[PDB]
């Protein structure tokens, strides 16, 4: 209730209701180290927030006091443990804390402990109902904040909520294309309900990939699901895939178009294939090629390949 | 341009010493700053500059112990800072019972990698116990909590228990196959590694899934050819200029050795770009402060400073003793772990 930068805010060492504890000090001994400085008014209120966790208080005046704490350091996950004691301790509306945290989160989205208390208070009200549109509401400012996407999968796992999901990824890579987040959860979603091994959905998912690489071809996160959906069923094995990514050479080519094909010559090479000498070869042609001209950065990447292809196969 | 060495000393001197209440929320973790500084200096071969024997009671002092009655071995371990407010007790008189005072996985790391760095041989750490918390944070699913009060799980904390297992030379922390199955689960389809099954593969979580093998040595066992091979590409593919955390993201110091790190112990680090690396980690060197950051032109912090060092260490970069890649200390303080261990040999 009373807020830190009221005029007639009041320490609480100055606080009627307040005088009958004594306050705890913080004590680092003759040499401190990283010693941080406090304030006046900080040091007064995580003085009194030790008094009251050394004596377990489930207080009323206690779960106010953690506010004041968590506005200090919402980083402190004592104060954090402690204040969900009190919720339950003291039966709070969970449902008034779970618009608290909303506003916290937003102010401060990579911090663990916010999106902690956050997740204990789905699992207690059981109600996912809130959280995949405030998950969006965050992955609007940054929609690569891996504790949101963490928060969003396991909402979406423990109320298997994946009805709407994959539309919601097709929508993020209409915004950016080059998402490896969003790229990931298309792959969590289909992975976790049709899998993959349905031949219709992975025609769907292989075609709707080509597509975003016609669309912008130098851009990893595509070709890494591509290789993804496909690498375990054996790249080799789809002979119109080899034949259609021959043809964007020409115009669609990237390091990581040329590699996806070392890839497939890998693979072919692997299941005893026709024309070992040749495919090698034209593998080789490829890693070379990588190595001299297209993905420089990896030169010596790409030459070490083509020895470790050299030596499987000759 | 070239490394500032004599100024990233006087940088990590800084950071040990005092700051202001701008930097409040440090409060519940000085101890993995102090393990930036302290290994910062150690790798700088500066140690002799901080007071180690005063830091090595201030360290100590962080160790939560066993009460009289041992009721408490679940919450053992060290704590980030004396911020509970517990009388200052370097070891010396026994626990001191309180409802939530307890350790935390990443500060019971840092806290014994800084004593072997300073030179302490790790006596008063009651290891019985540390290793009983350990434990007690492991889950059905093979990570770690940090603190048995609850919290995140991923793997970082599994490097962390993998980290203090390794050091005490006691693997009796963990339930290894239920680690090692979470940094399995934890492969993505990308062949990158997630902070757990599901996610989004990244440099840093990746790391410590390779690292905490390397540390418990099933790195061969654990993933077949196929699959190291698979995780190598992911992983140098991460190299632009600098490398970055995860595709699609601007570069950042720190993973010119998350990656760098990943990459040594998968035994490829001299097929990457060296000249590319240095120049951006150089890229980021502040000038005036010392130490680094993520990125240049841009604010330095006591990690960065200690991330790039070690990533240019990975590069044998001139003034900087070889990094142990896997345990993330001087390869000086690892030979230190070696006798420490062939001496509780007997
Ligand atoms: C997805 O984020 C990550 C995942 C796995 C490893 C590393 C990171 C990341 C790298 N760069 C950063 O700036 C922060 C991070 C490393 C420091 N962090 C810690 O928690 C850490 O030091 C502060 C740590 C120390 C050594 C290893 C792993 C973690 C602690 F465990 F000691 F607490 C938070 C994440
Ligand atoms: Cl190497
Ligand atoms: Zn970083």
């Amino acid at each position: 209730f009373l807020s830190l930068d009221s005029p007639t805010y009041v320490l609480y060492r100055d606080r009627a209701e307040w005088a009958d504890i004594d306050p705890v000090p913080q004590n680092d001994g003759p040499s401190p180290v990283v010693q941080i400085i406090y304030s006046e008014k900080f040091r007064d209120v995580y003085d009194y927030f030790r008094a009251v966790l050394q004596r377990d208080e489930r207080s009323e005046r206690a779960f106010k006091l953690t506010r004041d704490a968590i506005e200090l350091n919402a980083a402190n996950y004592t104060v954090w443990h402690f204040r969900r004691v009190l919720l339950r301790s003291l039966q709070k509306d969970l449902q008034e804390e779970m618009n608290y945290i909303i506003a916290i989160i937003e102010e401060q989205p990579k911090n663990y402990q916010v999106w902690h208390h956050r997740r204990v208070l789905v699992e207690w009200l059981k109600d996912p109902s809130q959280e995949l549109e405030f998950i969006a509401d965050i992955l609007n400012q940054d929609a690569k904040n891996y504790h949101a996407w963490q928060h969003r999968q396991w909402v979406i796992q423990e109320f298997r909520l994946w009805d709407n999901e994959l539309q919601y990824v097709d929508q993020l890579l209409k915004e950016d294309v080059r998402n490896n987040s969003v790229w990931n959860q298309r792959h969590f979603v289909i992975s976790n309900t049709t899998g993959y091994s349905d031949r219709a959905v992975l025609e769907r998912e292989v075609q709707y990939t080509l597509e975003m690489i016609k669309l912008v071809p130098h851009n990893e996160s595509a070709w890494n699901y591509l290789k993804g959906i496909l690498q375990d069923r054996g790249l080799s094995r789809y002979p119109n895939l080899l034949n259609q990514l021959l043809d964007l050479q020409p115009s669609h080519s990237s390091p990581y178009l040329i590699a996806f094909l070392v890839d497939i010559y890998e693979d072919m090479l692997e299941n005893q294939c026709d024309n070992k000498e040749d495919i090698l070869n034209k593998a080789l042609e490829l890693c070379e090629i990588l190595a001299k001209e297209k993905d420089t950065i990896r030169k010596e990447y790409w030459r070490y390949i083509g020895r470790s292809l050299q030596s499987k196969h000759s | 341009l070239d490394f500032l060495r004599d100024r990233h000393v006087r940088f990590f001197q800084r950071c040990l010493q005092v700051l202001p209440e701008r930097y409040s929320s440090l409060e519940t973790s000085r101890l993995t700053i102090a393990f930036f500084a302290l290994s910062g200096l150690d790798m700088l071969d500066s140690l002799d500059v901080v007071n180690k024997d005063d830091i090595i009671e201030w360290i100590y002092s962080l160790q939560v112990l066993p009460t009289e009655d041992r009721s408490n071995l679940d919450r053992c371990g060290f704590r980030g800072s004396s911020y509970l407010g517990i009388p200052f007790n370097p070891s010396k008189n026994p626990g001191t019972a309180h409802p939530y005072d307890s350790g935390h996985i990443a500060m019971t790391y840092t806290g014994l990698s800084c004593l072997i760095i300073l030179g302490d041989d790790l006596s008063r750490v009651d290891k019985e116990a540390c290793l009983a918390g350990l434990r007690a944070l492991q889950l059905e699913d093979g990570s770690f909590c940090a603190v048995p009060e609850g919290s995140e799980n991923d793997m970082r904390f599994v490097y962390c228990a993998s980290c203090i297992c390794y050091m005490l030379n006691n693997w009796s922390g963990m339930d290894m196959k239920k680690a090692i199955s979470y940094i399995r689960r934890s492969m993505s389809y990308d062949n990158g590694l997630a902070q757990g099954a599901g996610l989004e593969s990244h440099g840093g979580s990746t790391f410590c899934g390779i690292a905490s093998l390397c540390l418990m040595g099933k790195l061969e066992e654990v993933f077949s050819e196929k699959e190291l091979n698979r995780i190598k590409r992911w992983c140098i593919m991460r190299q632009q200029n600098g490398y970055h955390g995860r595709p699609n993201k601007p570069v950042d110091t720190c993973y010119s050795f998350w990656v760098g790190a990943t990459l040594k112990l998968l035994k490829i680090f001299q097929y990457t770009n060296f000249e590319k690396n240095r120049n951006y980690i150089l890229s980021t060197q502040d000038r005036l402060v010392g130490g680094f950051a993520k990125w240049p032109d841009s604010h330095p912090d006591a990690l960065h400073a200690y991330f790039g060092i070690c990533g240019l260490s990975l590069m044998e970069e001139s003034g900087i003793c070889k990094v142990h890649p896997a345990l993330n200390v001087s390869t000086r303080t690892s030979e230190r772990l070696r006798d420490l261990h062939q001496s509780w040999k007997t």
